């Protein structure tokens, strides 16, 4: 955050430091599979 | 044997309403002077306009940093008219 303050009239401007800071989000890898026989298209009343 | 060539401003600010810092050569590479020589009355009478009516960039209170060829110190002016002069500090 930022912040006003006050001066004298022809002074040199005297800014309110605004800090930064930074925050890290690590990336993973998941899976999910399955295998689907083809011997079971003919024997299945559903689609695998 | 004041040099315009040799004498810098310090502080920064442009408000008139309070004091200014000047900083003044004289070793070897300046005016070549010592302390005493600078110090004395009137010395600084060639940096105002018109002396006698104490016009110029000098005002009473500012601070001068004197650096002479043996040695340096702060100085204050205390009077702009109808001579500049300068105490110790």
């Amino acid at each position: 955050e930022g912040m006003a303050n006050q001066k004298a009239p022809q002074d040199d401007i005297t800014p309110m430091n605004v800090s930064n800071r930074d925050a890290e989000a690590v990336i993973e890898d998941w899976y999910a599979s399955e295998y689907a026989d083809r011997s079971f298209q003919n024997k299945l009343a559903v689609n695998a | 044997a004041f040099g315009i060539n040799y004498m810098g401003r310090v502080s920064t600010s442009a408000n008139n309403d309070t004091q200014k810092v000047w900083i003044y050569n004289g070793t070897a590479t300046g005016s070549n002077e010592t302390v005493a020589t600078i110090a004395a009355s009137g010395y600084f009478n060639a940096f105002m306009v018109n002396v006698a009516l104490g016009k110029g960039p000098l005002g009473v209170g500012d601070l001068i940093i004197i650096n002479g060829n043996d040695a340096s110190a702060f100085y204050t002016v205390q009077t702009i008219t109808p001579n500049v002069t300068v105490s110790v500090f």
